């Protein structure tokens, strides 16, 4: 039955090697998704700005 | 005769292996089952990782 302890709790701590992991991962992801967003959001305002800036000219 | 003399030394040594050990298979048991959890749950982590 002492055995049957030991070879259980080896299991869990396996699960939050894995769980810390692969939370580290999408941690990592998370920051890029950010970054980019906030890029693509720049470049639609400029684009937005062209479109109607080149209408106000002609 | 040996049917009667053993089987009631079985069913004494039965019943008093299984007061103490039915506890204790239950401990056994339901820790087992505690593995076929830990291992499923290892592999959709693995798998997500």
């Amino acid at each position: 039955d002492s055995y049957l302890k030991h070879q259980e709790i080896v299991l869990d701590t396996l699960l939050p090697q894995t769980v810390s992991n692969q939370w580290r991962i999408n941690n990592d992801y998370i920051r890029q998704t950010c970054t980019i967003v906030e890029e693509m959001n720049i470049q639609q305002r400029k684009q937005i700005n062209d479109l109607e800036i080149y209408r106000k000219r002609l | 005769t040996s049917m009667k003399i053993q089987f009631k030394t079985a069913m004494p040594p039965t019943e008093v292996l299984l007061e103490s050990i039915q506890s204790k298979v239950e401990s056994i048991e339901q820790l087992q089952r505690k593995l076929q959890h830990v291992q499923p749950l290892e592999q959709q982590n693995n798998e997500m990782c």
